[PDB]
């Protein structure tokens, strides 16, 4: 019916109303692929169809008044579903929605429709999002990255090896002149970019405004006294949107290059609005990400890395955070490499061996740059460089602020190890097997790296392969 | 240990924190970089034009606003389009070196897939200041 | 140490540096209680201490430069921990933080510090938040409900029975004049409040602006022609914060009564800024809630209902959404009653039998009103009234738009059942057993309720007691 | 080439560079259909290719510096063309452009590129626009009607 | 500067040239001899490249393409846009740096758009170059439309 | 009563309704300690209870209409009271108020309720405020210092000795170029900071704007030609708040360092709003204080020094005024040292020997810096340094503008004496007895100090001990 149907009282079978395993998709259709386990006694096509029906129409008793709306080609459709090999009661559900149902590029309406309504049902035991088909007309009414990889390469005025940095710690409460000293010394020692954390931004006694003024003195001289292009990622965190806007606008006055925000732990539309503002003021925008053991690691029961990478790029960011290797974020080959591919590259078809069930058509989509951090240094540089190349934006956590000769020889040792690894990589060396001997040779006279390798002589971890959710 | 500070000379960006590379090391790394699909260009810059500046902010009303100055390099006649011969590059580096004693000569290359330029080895001029 | 420690390289044992089972709290301290299961081969005191250390300071190699910060009273502390009888590897961790570590009322900084950094760790299998102690100086730098229950009761000009409503469906795409007709008829039929869903607000042709103009035309007469105070909860959803602000400001021009938003499905700081705007403009603010299978139902692995109720009220809202009874949100007796108690009431101590581990001191914190929605009608009104009383804000989804005689007899039947249950409750009846016969007695001449009770003659469901996540 | 071509000095034939009669369109491609009569002495495939070349890249002497831009999939293409059975020198030209070439939802950029540059040439006697393929991603970044027929019916009461 | 014609060049390829290769081409031709260069409509803005960033590479290049040569020179930005808000944003951000002369195809967009801009240009003391296009469907209309002298009168 | 009490017509005794000497205070309660003498025939428990009743509820005849408000835990309470040893009719009253009674951080509501209404009563002979308990949640909804001592130490870029200055006189009418010459010469001679007075700012002919332009011309060289960080405190006084804002905003454009305002002789909320603006624009703010014989010296009849120091810091300021030693303000040991402790320090419990009756919870309360001014110079520098250390901000009145060799040798003599005293303090000298011989030792070749010690040969004064109100 296109509207005007006098439906008899009750609820019609969802398999007779929202299930179509012979459906032919439109180029304007929005599709979602979900991994699901029903509660015991419910058929999986009844469950799949019910999910499609509740996210499109919804009912708890249908009569002629549900006939008031135009249903026809405008309602959601459940396509053919398949069993999952790992668990007998797990299935992959495929649901199509037309463009007609959603506001154009409307992120809370799409989020509430696709995730909010769907991930609730009491007769559903567990449900995991596996993929999404975002049609071109919704991709371009979305905004994507403001200043992506093909922009960011020319904007940062340097490139040809990884971008070297460090995450500034202790997180608690470091005094502004001792922070100014630490930041100045590590940038002058050879880091490209330094980074703040949430507690480093502001504390009861000390405002962001004055921490920023110590950054301003430091950054001017940490380019002027070194010749080389460098800066510092301000992290910029806040409690209200007025405070977020105040933090933006006061740093617009100085117009500093690249900053980051954790804003996308704050809210999805906050980050979307900022990315639009960043596009408008010609910035560069680094995106933080956290909550890895309650969002990212939702095993068979919710969010996954490939959908997270698609969702993150469909708000946008120029840099985006990304595995710590050890500790709080991912480090696995079957997790990271897909996640990075979906951020870096454009124009590439779906593949079930890569867990991609849908292709969103591509062409003119900016790339976005992973920022890793980086818990182990010197001996794990070979494997990191061989696996990721000239991706990253490697912000160390052990390096620099772990060297007992101080921040400048720490940063210099990390810089020497990057340049020595990049020279080995430029010669085409068998880096996984050669890299230990490259480090041993480099240590002959860089004394700073010799001290780095005596200090860090117990760390040897590479990466694990298989997901550890 | 350890006194750290560049004395009399500064760190001229990538590959300045390590000892200088020879022409044989440069040619071997160029041959590899050519094999991997990057396209070289030879470029040069005056000593006070290869060192970053913000003085030009005096002419403009909205600053810093991501603006930068004195990091632009001038190209040595041609980029390496068509022919990829490293001995032609070495002769051109020598010809460039002979032409400008006061300016630095460097190699850069690009990846045409995303049309992104890599700034490589090595910052060199006849008047090159103190070794580290 | 207050600063000046010349630490040697390495990472010191957290049980000797961030664990203090003799500690006594200050009135300004922030405390958190977590349920955890470590990875096999990880001591729980090493894990608890490591969480306290990483949310306080953080390290991947410590030397004399970590001695630069003032550690003393300023660092996070892990207190004495206990086993859970549910599993042999489950424990409750208790972590204290002083006021000094977090920016005053800074929701993304507190959220990132407490949840973002903490809920990541790869040596942690699962972690669930069980409670929080929010000290008065952080409770008042929070803003809470703008116009909560002691304000909303005098503002709405009516009270003495539950607030009767309905959720307008189908979710798809209903045209503005058939929506206007349905809303006018159900409000004039007996409903107090109607509600929109996310797609109802704005669709490709139909803008929120024009949907709002049909609401204005309908609402003037849907109070004027019925005498009784009624309205409609607009939902108001949006893709960017500029769109949210445009949606606010254009409806300030007509200064409409109470609206709702899924803004708090969008993000915490978006809702906090809006609650301040609502406080400023003398509004009343209804808060939506969704994502029940991936937030609310996070078993031993994340968020829980009592912490959710505390977190929701510590951003704020005047009404807040809340169980559907059946379908997409909760309906369980040992889930709903705690959740509602932490929203309704003030000045009450901690009890382990109610799962409360901490008391946030109270006095002058406004209440917030639960909104249920409401999949089963007529026979489940007795149990709903006996369990919740004159809480709710009951928005039906089976009632009203399920009646084969139309929106007006549907609304009238729901209104007759609401008043009949309330009269039985006013007479001090044994409502759980009398209510079926009270409804049958009412049906003698309301024909509308007689048709309601033939149409809905199989829905006898009450509530299940014990949680189903 | 994706960039880096050392072109010889002069002008290369447009039919060997901007005309491809076996091309397969993308869902994001912008297409234009034109009715044309060339000046006498000009081949119609040279004319179609030249229109695609001048609206895409343009030249009046090409050397290695035209190798600086990423030509590959990013340049305009003239597809297979047909005669008009009403006049011997009239033809229907079909020209495709990728999404890459134009600013997203920009009316003066699209207008100047498609009509402004194209409808000038001294080697064109007459040229008429016959149709346009506007891909969905450009249709929705166009703003279109504010309160069209399905809005206007309920708005006028 | 005056006493001979004003020497320039039209920047091509029209497609899509990346910012550092554009920066190199503009710096080299201005430093070699040219007085003024000009952009085309697609050179102004592209999906990956904002006008805002193309302008910042123009600013670094133009400052030295006068400073390192000793002679007054510049570059005509072409300024093109989809909405009048986009046109005004393009105007106002380049007012902040108050750059010498630019051009617009605004008068291929609409007559009142150009009239409003000419008033704005008068108010902000600029100089304004005007584009022209559509020669076969405007200018060349034999016995049946617009002609060159009426076009010159209408343009002025 | 929680509300709804039909009180009998008349006045029930305050000792039977507002006196509770067994009361246990909440952490959110606001407490006040007052020294009082009732009029003859008024019991002190009747007076205390009546004060609590009139500041809470108020009545001139109670009937059922006073029953309309909720009283229970919401009304003010008079706690146990004690006698004063000094006088037979003097008593110390202790009055508690719940958080519920006052608007959150509302300075005119709290001030009007606690001081405005209370310090009026006809049957009260004299009443003096002795202490206040401000609960942490009201301390944090207050704003306090904008850039406190732990911010100001790093912001001024110089520390390790007292901050040397002078107060500019004659107050009348000095022309801008002769003022410019005097300011330049004393800053070039060795002063750190100079200060304006109220008349110096603006006069009928000479505008603050043009006086400011002579300060700007002078200040650029009074740092640039000396190589040392120095400035000048503009005093910035005005007739209307629009004029105050104009005075602020025009000097914000050039963003001059540190200024002062007597705004807090003008009005409490004027100074509070300006301090918020000063916090927003990243400045530093010196606060003036005057009116010593009608506020500060109010014997048994009003304001006292410890409550004044608490009240001044509970609006806020970065520096704050403080003894002139002789002339207009205090110079006494039992006055200054408490006053200074309550400005400098944090985390310290109550002691009756120091006149502290109430502890406001401490932890994250910004410090504020004493400014003395400083009538006597050279021989009283030893005693001042020995009593106060590296507090102050010593603005001389005899020094500099009292030296007959001019402003540079005047300032140089004061600078030589400051450095000579600081060297004596660094050597661990017995400064009170050694300092005279240190001054004689310095005089051999500074001629400027030799002239200073002949010119000020009769002043050998230290400080008096006891308060002489």
């Amino acid at each position: 019916t296109k509207a005007g149907a006098g439906f008899k009282a009750g609820v019609k079978d969802y398999r007779l109303t929202y299930y179509t395993p012979d459906y032919v998709v439109r180029d304007t259709d929005i599709l979602a692929a979900f991994r699901m386990t029903p509660q015991l006694g419910v058929p999986p096509e009844e469950c799949g169809a019910a999910v499609a029906a509740e996210s499109s129409t919804g009912t708890w008793t249908t009569v002629w008044t549900d006939g008031l709306t135009s249903l026809d080609r405008y309602k959601g459709r459940c396509y053919d579903i398949e069993p999952v090999p790992g668990e007998d009661n797990q299935y992959i559900a495929y649901v199509a929605y037309p463009i007609d149902l959603f506001e154009e590029g409307s992120v809370t309406n799409m989020f509430t429709s696709i995730v909010g309504n769907v991930f609730g049902f009491k007769a559903l035991r567990a449900l995991r999002l596996e993929d999404l088909r975002i049609p071109p007309a919704y991709v371009k009414t979305f905004v994507g990255p403001p200043h992506g990889i093909q922009v960011e390469r020319d904007k940062l005025n340097k490139y040809g090896r990884g971008l070297l940095g460090c995450t500034i710690k202790p997180k608690l409460g470091l005094s502004a002149k001792n922070y100014g000293r630490a930041v100045y010394e590590c940038l002058r020692g050879g880091l490209d970019f330094t980074k703040d954390d949430e507690n480093v931004n502001s504390q009861p006694f000390m405002r962001w405004r004055d921490r920023f003024l110590f950054v301003a003195e430091a950054i001017y001289k940490a380019q002027a006294e070194t010749g080389e292009v460098k800066g510092h990622y301000l992290n910029a965190t806040a409690g209200t949107c007025e405070e977020m806007m105040k933090r933006a606008v006061c740093a617009k006055e100085l117009g500093v290059p690249i900053i980051m925000h954790d804003y996308l732990t704050g809210g999805f539309t906050a980050n979307t609005s900022l990315a639009i503002y960043c596009r408008d003021n010609g910035l560069l925008l680094h995106i933080h990400r956290a909550m890895h053991a309650v969002i990212d690691r939702q095993r068979n029961h919710g969010i996954h890395f490939r959908v997270l990478a698609k969702a993150l790029r469909m708000s946008g960011g120029d840099h985006l955070h990304s595995g710590t290797v050890v500790g709080k974020l991912e480090g696995e080959r079957e997790v990271t490499l897909g996640f990075v591919d979906l951020m870096r590259d454009d124009y590439v078809e779906k593949d079930r061996s890569r867990g991609i069930y849908f292709t969103q058509d591509w062409c003119s989509m900016p790339g976005v740059m992973p920022v890793a951090s980086g818990g182990i240094h010197v001996w794990h540089m070979p494997a990191l460089v061989e696996i990721f190349g000239d991706d990253a934006c490697l912000q160390f956590g052990g390096g620099t602020l772990g060297h007992p000769w101080g921040n400048a020889p720490g940063a210099a040792a990390n810089r020497v190890a990057l340049e020595a690894c990049t020279q080995a990589r430029n010669e085409g060396r068998d880096l996984a097997r050669e890299g230990g001997d490259v480090i041993r040779s480099a240590c002959k006279w860089s004394p700073e790296l010799a001290a780095a390798c005596e200090v860090w002589k117990e760390i040897k971890f590479e990466f694990d392969t298989i997901d550890k959710l | 240990m350890m006194v750290w500070t560049p004395v009399n000379n500064k760190m001229f960006e990538t590959f300045s924190y390590l000892p200088p590379l020879t022409d044989e090391q440069i040619a071997a790394q160029v041959d590899y970089i050519v094999a991997n699909g990057w396209i070289p260009c030879l470029e040069f810059a005056e000593a006070d034009k290869a060192y970053v500046s913000n003085e030009s902010a005096i002419r403009f009303g909205s600053v810093s606003c991501l603006y930068y100055d004195n990091r632009y390099w001038t190209m040595w006649k041609l980029p390496m389009f068509g022919c990829r011969d490293p001995m032609q590059v070495l002769r051109e580096i020598v010809a460039c070196t002979k032409a400008f004693p006061d300016a630095y000569v460097r190699l850069v290359a690009f990846d045409n897939q995303k049309q992104v330029q890599i700034m490589g080895f090595l910052v060199q001029r006849p008047k090159t200041a103190r070794d580290f």
